[PDB]
């Protein structure tokens, strides 16, 4: 059926990302996008292979969509502001790193991703 | 305890 059909690409996107073939994982896990479209772990996987692979202004991207279908994500929202971090947005990463702390009060990253922030 | 960024599924 129609979830199993979007496990099975994310499943297979996973084993990709961990033999770090990052872009076989984001052509598995697009392949899902593209059936589905409203899970929000799709995307989430997505973005951490292209973070990976430095291209920070797709992850930002598909962080975002993450965002978009669920709204809680703090994973989705800590990768955001990595990717806007390494992409010169740094006034928008602090602005995600302190939403992380409304998802996860004392949350490890969005202290030190927010210190990080003031190495001016 | 809170929630790590590099992971997937």
């Amino acid at each position: 059926g129609p979830h199993m059909q979007a496990i099975s690409e994310k499943d297979r996107g996973n084993g990709f990302f961990k033999e770090g073939k990052y872009e076989r994982a984001i052509e598995c896990y697009t392949r899902g996008i593209a059936a589905d479209g409203a899970n929000a772990l799709l995307p989430a996987n997505r973005a951490m292979a292209y973070l990976k692979i430095q291209k920070y202004e797709e992850a930002e991207k598909d962080c975002t969509q993450a965002i978009l279908l669920d709204g809680s994500y703090s994973k989705a929202f800590a990768r955001r502001g990595t990717a806007r971090t390494f992409l010169g947005k740094l006034n928008e990463a602090k602005q995600d790193f302190e939403t992380v702390l409304l998802l996860e009060p004392g949350n490890k990253q969005a202290v030190t991703e927010l210190s990080k922030i003031k190495k001016k | 305890d809170t929630s790590r960024m590099e992971e997937v599924d």
